């Protein structure tokens, strides 16, 4: 998957930590 | 008919099982070909995702653009599903918070994106998002697997329509 989407997901994954 | 319906459902469980066994498992196009090349109509291909509305109700502008916006949202929703299937999750997986500007610009940028999270189990409405029922302590693995596969498949089918390479592009060009 494009790295730009992985940037998005990492921000959302942060919200769950 | 029956053989085609059976092959489709069996192929779905093979992939859903792989996701339940390994949430990080990636699938190639060839491993998804049983579902992409299946002659089943759209209502039969997607049992959980309202894929008709997801595409048609976000079809604003050039297909190059709103298929990309929808692809990003589906990509993120897939990772939410894989996250619930991961045996190692972040501590507060039980709630999704909408206020995140990255959520607002990806999932909340398409109609129906929020509703997909409900199919994972994020069913209780919050002012700031959606969460699991406090009684439910673990997610329905089989349900999450099926939705995750459908979200993965829908993004895949959209990408193959984008490159003019869907095996059944003719019938699915209606979307
Ligand atoms: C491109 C990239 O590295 N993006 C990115 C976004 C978010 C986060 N982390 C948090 O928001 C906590 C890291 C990296
Ligand atoms: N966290």
């Amino acid at each position: 998957d494009p790295a730009i989407v992985q940037c998005a997901w990492a921000a959302l994954y942060c919200d769950m930590q | 008919g029956e053989e085609e319906e059976r092959a489709f459902l069996v192929a779905r469980e093979e992939l859903a099982s792989a996701l339940r066994r390994d949430s990080g498992q990636a699938f190639s196009l060839e491993q998804l070909r049983p579902l992409l090349a299946s002659s089943l109509p759209l209502a039969a291909r997607y049992l959980q995702l309202d894929a008709a509305r997801l595409v048609r109700c976000n079809a604003h502008g050039e297909p190059r653009n709103y298929l990309n916006t929808l692809s990003t949202a589906l990509n993120i929703l897939e990772k939410y599903g894989r996250n619930l299937l991961s045996p190692q999750r972040p501590r507060y997986w039980r709630g999704v918070k909408f206020n995140n500007p990255v959520f607002r610009s990806t999932v909340d940028a398409v109609q129906g994106g929020r509703d997909v999270l409900r199919l994972y189990g994020y069913t209780e409405e919050q002012p700031d998002g959606l969460s699991f029922p406090e009684g439910q302590e673990e997610p329905d693995e089989h349900q999450v697997a099926t939705v995750t596969l459908e979200v993965l498949l829908l993004r895949t089918e959209l990408s193959l329509l984008l490159q003019n390479t869907h095996p059944r592009q003719q019938a699915l060009e209606q979307l």
